């Protein structure tokens, strides 16, 4: 699964309700979501989400 | 109100009989409290198909769709 792939390259997305989503960079960003971080490693993206989704 | 999706590793829907992963749409979680934000962001991901800003529940389960559109379970990844 791309969301569990430690060899992946990742973005962090947020919606208008301030919820966050990990995202593989190869995939198109869905409507209603905007990129706030990345491209970056999986661990750094999760670090960002744990930092900002507060 | 849940929608069943059978996606490949590129998050594309799959045709009848193809083996993919089950994702659930129409998911709603608590809005006031997110004690595990990273895990939540990796398990409930942006939804390419539903309304803008919606999320899919990444089950981690292998399934395939039958001719009548119903889903057959094949085991956890």
């Amino acid at each position: 699964n791309p969301f569990d792939d430690d060899e992946g390259v990742f973005l962090v997305l947020v919606n208008d309700e301030d919820q966050y989503s990990l995202w593989p960079e190869f995939a198109e960003v869905p409507q209603g979501w905007r990129t706030v971080f990345g491209p970056t490693s999986r661990a750094a993206a999760l670090d960002y989400i744990n930092t900002h989704w507060t | 109100n849940t929608e069943l999706y059978v996606l490949d590793s590129s998050l594309r829907p799959l045709p009848t009989g193809a083996v993919g992963e089950l994702y659930l749409g129409g998911v709603q979680l608590a809005r006031g409290y997110v004690g595990r934000p990273g895990m939540t962001a990796s398990r409930f991901v942006a939804n390419p198909f539903g309304p803008p800003g919606s999320r899919l529940y990444r089950t981690g389960d292998l399934v395939r769709r039958r001719a009548d559109g119903a889903v057959e379970y094949l085991g956890r990844v």
